[PDB]
């Protein structure tokens, strides 16, 4: 909500072809850098 | 995972961000009290020399 | 060889105990550091070391 035109917080936009690869990244993320992600997803073509 | 699980972690995120910053901010203001005294003594000793 | 032999067994033994205490330092600190980083609140953790009888 209006914070991805700004820079008050950082968002990482990205396309990935598999929700599978999204998972592995989620694992790496949680285990070793703590619990600091908000994971949202939208379907593309 | 499920949206609920991801929201438990979300809550954790803003917890981390806040706690490391309070911890940072205590150290930051503690250097500011050492700096007040020291600068104050330095202005004074310089000046009394001039007055002398 | 004789002089080296006494010195070496003694040194290994002394070294051993020290290297062991340091190893256990790292592991204890590595579980605390990990725990705060993944879990967050509450500040204090319930930590136990459980001795497993052999092969279980």
């Amino acid at each position: 909500i209006a914070a991805a035109i700004g820079a008050s917080v950082n968002y990482v936009t990205g396309v990935i072809a598999r929700d599978k690869v999204a998972t592995l990244e989620q694992i790496l993320w949680r285990v070793l850098r703590g619990n600091l992600f908000f994971k949202t997803v939208e379907i593309e073509q | 995972l499920t949206p609920n699980q991801v929201n438990d972690e979300l809550n954790k995120m803003q917890a981390f961000i806040r706690k490391e910053a309070e911890e940072k901010a205590k150290e930051i203001q503690l250097k500011a009290d050492q700096e007040y005294e020291i600068e104050k003594t330095n202005i004074v000793r310089n000046e009394t020399n001039n007055i002398d | 060889e004789q002089s080296l032999r006494v010195q070496l067994v003694r040194l290994a033994k002394t070294a051993y105990v020290d290297v062991f205490i340091n190893w256990f330092h790292i592991k204890a600190l590595r579980v605390y550091v990990e725990s705060v980083l993944r879990y967050g609140l509450p500040p204090h953790f319930n930590i136990k070391i459980i001795a497993v009888p052999p092969k279980n």
